[PDB]
């Protein structure tokens, strides 16, 4: 085990940080002049409309996102190995290499094919 | 015992999800909740029968993650030239 | 060792495919499979565990079949993009692993390894072929989810993730069922059949070949290791055999006809599962794979895109050999001695009666007589007038293949007493 | 335990309700992030710490980002697009949903076990020997699965 | 009279053949093509199994 106390201590901390956050925002929010909407409906640039209509966006963003998940799964697995690594011995290392090369093959496919397409 | 009961409830909710939703992306979203209902169960019993259910869970997560990737990839690739993202209106296979 | 060739090849080819033009990857992958098949043969009947991976008698029979089916499908394809060979390879590996394990977490991972490349292989981009993909995937992810949930409740009830642990009262009873859902769906035992008519229709023919033999084999492989209750089975078989044969009268398009049929066939195999014998079920699947394999090859040679009932007519005029091949195939699936198809059935039925389970067995037999309706609906249609429909002849390669297949069918029909000795449990 | 415990499990269920109810996709997904956080807490609470942190890192940080990027790329201006002849299907959906909780409930009720067996907080210290031990094949299987996932995923989207 | 009778019987057997078609198409419209329908039938089915199982 290890102290559950210190995980609690995180929760406390989160409660403090969130509080000071919200506190600042609520001061700011409540004070200020106002003139009701009738033209603050509009956003940046050229009056209304910031730039035309864009309807669709490239696959670029999908690809980048997708990479990150699969390789994040990699990292997840490589943490246990990082910790105990004199106990797992030489056989350990071979386990690691096998796994690594497999995800690296993944990599080489997406690299030789591209991250702008 | 409480937690393990809760997991079954969370499974129930997920089923309600899959049947109700009328958007493709939100079907898939619901599936992901079900997969976590599972992973919780798996840990819950892991306290009883010790240690292997942890490693179990980790592998499970990974499978889920993999299945996310391909599935969302597909959902995108199907509807990247129309935008009525309802999960019906695939009626064209039936005979 | 069979695993050894596949895994290695899979990785190696991944990068290789950049250097070679698309044909070289077809030549390569075709070869790979053939080597993997070799490696099986020379170690026949000798078992190797390594813990997780686990070579058994069973594995050997069912992956023999699976690789066969996969060779055929890679054969015919000509289309670009190195992946449409590559993926079939992957999927095969996935099935190899699937059969060769008992340990549930591996079993899940294996299920994804085979199911993932299948979803993508469902697209030559024909509009239907995206719909198909989609249905299969969404329903698939649900059955997946059940299989994962099942495993998690199993771990509760035994204290193991190996299959073959003891068992008990309600949770273990429940748990044992929920594993049947996932595995069940992949081989399509009604009611889980639903995707099998749409997906077979929508998907392009050669791909469907791979699916209709091999995936069914592999899925069944894993199903056998489950201890499936005699009660669960009685439900499954009945619904499969009923819905299969009855519903099939209604259809008039080749792919869908064979689809509904393959719900019925899943039902018939599932009889063997009562006692469970991979001598009986082994035999069955051999006759089923060959016959379906033959039959679906012919359907590719017509068009790679859905054909109505009429198109099959006149096949004998255009080519005599093919006309006969496809004929023999159709009777073999009906079950009609002295083609092997009867023997495949007979062995299964015998295991049902041995374990004793009568009502079910009767339904099965009755509705198999029903089956003759739509099967003659194809099988004779061959001799009638040709109409205006495609029929590109296809390679000399394949012509030899198809006729080989049809000879392997009728050969075991007269001579079943060759193979049965060594498809045994210890071999 | 039932004093504090009750609240946290309540939150879990509540969060669950929201992600299958709410009629705007983003609000849904965002709720689901709150779900998996809570769940991460519940992992930590059950003598399984490492799994907790991986829950956040993978499931709530990786997976859901992928979800969100998809829901932005193509819009999702209603999370219930279609008023459709299947609008009848809402009460039948609710019916079957109840059924699946009942049957699962049965299997799980009256269960007797032990809760004694100490994982040791499931810190990565004690996970090392199993993971690269008896499960080492399974790991490599996982790894192959990922590689296949990559190859497939690319080939689906971009015609390669 | 008996002759016509024999005709009649035979058409009555065809009748049963027709019954099987009727029945047959009963299940076939159930393959509607709506995705959400298949999901519903699935869960029903999977419950049916799980009910049975004990």
């Amino acid at each position: 085990m290890a102290p559950i106390q210190e995980y609690v201590g995180t929760l406390i901390y989160v409660g403090v940080a969130l509080f000071i956050g919200v506190a600042a925002l609520l001061v700011g929010a409540l004070l200020g002049p106002k003139k009701p909407g009738r033209a603050k409906l509009m956003p940046y640039e050229s009056g209304n409309d910031p730039a035309g209509e864009v309807k669709r966006f490239p696959v670029h963003f999908y690809v980048v996102a997708m990479l990150f998940i699969l390789f994040d799964v990699e990292v997840a697995f490589l943490w246990p190995y990082a910790v105990s690594a004199g106990g797992l011995g030489l056989y350990g290392f071979l386990g690691v290499l096998a796994f690594t090369l497999l995800l690296f093959v993944g990599f080489l496919y997406e690299w030789w094919k591209g991250v702008m397409r | 015992m409480s937690y393990l009961l809760t997991s079954a409830l969370l499974f129930a909710l997920g089923v309600y999800g899959v049947l109700t939703r009328r958007t493709a992306i939100l079907v898939f979203l619901s599936i992901e909740l079900m997969l976590n209902a599972a992973n919780l169960s798996l840990v819950g019993f892991a306290r009883a029968y010790g240690l292997d259910g942890q490693v179990a869970a980790l592998m499970v997560i990974a499978v889920a993650a993999a299945e996310v990737a391909v599935g969302l990839g597909l959902i995108v690739a199907i509807f990247r030239h129309r935008e009525s993202t309802a999960v019906d209106d695939l009626s064209e296979l039936r005979g | 060792m069979t695993l050894a060739i596949l895994a290695v090849f899979s990785v190696a080819l991944t990068l290789l495919g950049f250097v070679l033009p698309p044909q070289g990857v077809k030549r390569a992958t075709l070869l790979g499979l053939a080597l993997a098949l070799a490696s099986l043969l020379l170690t026949w009947g000798k078992p190797f565990a390594f813990g997780p991976y686990a070579v058994d008698g069973v594995s050997q029979v069912f992956t023999l079949l699976a690789l066969l089916g996969a060779l055929w499908t890679v054969g015919l394809v000509r289309s670009g993009r190195f992946e449409f060979y590559l993926l079939v390879l992957y999927a095969a590996l996935g099935m190899h692993l699937l059969a060769s394990t008992r340990h549930l977490l591996l079993m899940l991972v294996a299920l994804e390894a085979l199911s993932l490349p299948l979803y993508a292989l469902a697209t030559w981009r024909r509009g239907q072929g995206l719909e198909a993909a989609l249905k299969y995937f969404l329903l698939g992810a649900l059955a997946a989810a059940f299989f994962l949930y099942g495993a998690a409740l199993f771990y509760g009830a035994t204290g193991s993730l190996v299959l073959g642990a003891p068992g008990e009262g309600p949770l273990y009873a429940l748990a044992l069922g929920l594993l049947l859902v996932g595995l069940g769906f992949k081989a399509a035992l009604a009611p889980f059949h639903f995707w099998t008519p749409d997906v077979y229709q929508g998907s392009p023919t050669p791909v469907v070949l791979f699916m209709a033999t091999s995936v069914k084999a592999a899925a069944f492989a894993a199903l056998l290791r489950v201890a499936a209750p005699p009660e669960a089975l009685a439900l499954l078989v009945a619904l499969s055999v009923v819905v299969g044969n009855l519903a099939a009268l209604a259809q008039k398009e080749a792919k869908r006809l064979l689809a509904y049929s393959s719900i019925a066939h899943a039902g018939y195999m599932a009889l063997a599962l009562y006692t469970g014998n991979a001598q009986a079920l082994g035999f069955y699947l051999l006759t089923y794979v060959l016959a379906t394999g033959l039959a679906f090859a012919v359907l590719s040679q017509i068009s790679p895109d859905r054909v109505p009932l009429e198109a099959l007519r006149g096949l004998y005029r255009k080519d005599p050999l093919l006309g006969l091949a496809f004929l023999v195939a159709m009777l073999s699936l009906l079950g009609l001695p002295p083609l092997a198809g009867f023997w495949g059935k007979y062995l299964a039925f015998a295991e049902a009666a041995r374990a004793g389970a009568w009502g079910v067995l009767v339904l099965a037999l009755v509705t198999s007589a029903v089956s003759a309706y739509y099967y003659l609906g194809l099988g004779l249609a061959v001799f009638a007038r040709p109409e205006e429909t495609p029929f590109r002849p296809g390679p000399p390669w394949a012509r030899a293949a198809v006729v080989a297949a049809g000879v392997l069918l009728l050969a075991l029909g007269l001579l079943p007493g060759l193979v049965l000795p060594a498809l045994a449990a210890g071999g | 335990m039932s004093l504090l415990e009750g609240l946290a499990l309540f939150l879990l269920l509540l969060s669950g309700v929201l992600v299958v109810t709410l009629r705007n996709a983003i609000h849904a997904a965002l709720a689901l992030i709150l779900n998996f956080l809570v769940l991460a807490g519940v992992y930590v609470a059950l003598d399984a710490r490492f799994l907790g942190f991986i829950q956040v890192i993978v499931y709530a940080g990786a997976i859901v980002v992928l979800f969100l990027f998809v829901i932005m790329l193509l819009f999702a201006a209603q999370g219930e697009i279609g008023f459709d002849p299947l609008v009848r299907s809402r009460p039948l959906a609710a019916l079957l949903a109840l059924g699946v909780a009942g049957i699962l409930a049965a299997g799980l009720w009256g269960l007797d076990l032990a809760f004694t067996q100490d994982l040791k907080g499931g810190l990565p210290q004690a996970l090392g020997p199993l993971l690269y031990g008896d499960w080492l094949f399974v790991l490599l299987a996982v790894g192959f699965l990922l590689m296949a996932a990559t190859v497939v995923a690319v080939a689906l989207v971009e015609p390669g | 009279a008996l002759f016509y009778g024999d005709r009649g019987l035979l058409s009555g057997y065809f009748g049963l053949g027709g019954a099987a078609r009727s029945l047959g198409q009963g299940l076939a419209r159930l393959q509607t093509g709506y995705l959400r329908v298949y999901a519903l039938l699935f869960v029903l089915g999977a419950l049916l199994l799980l009910g049975v199982m004990r």
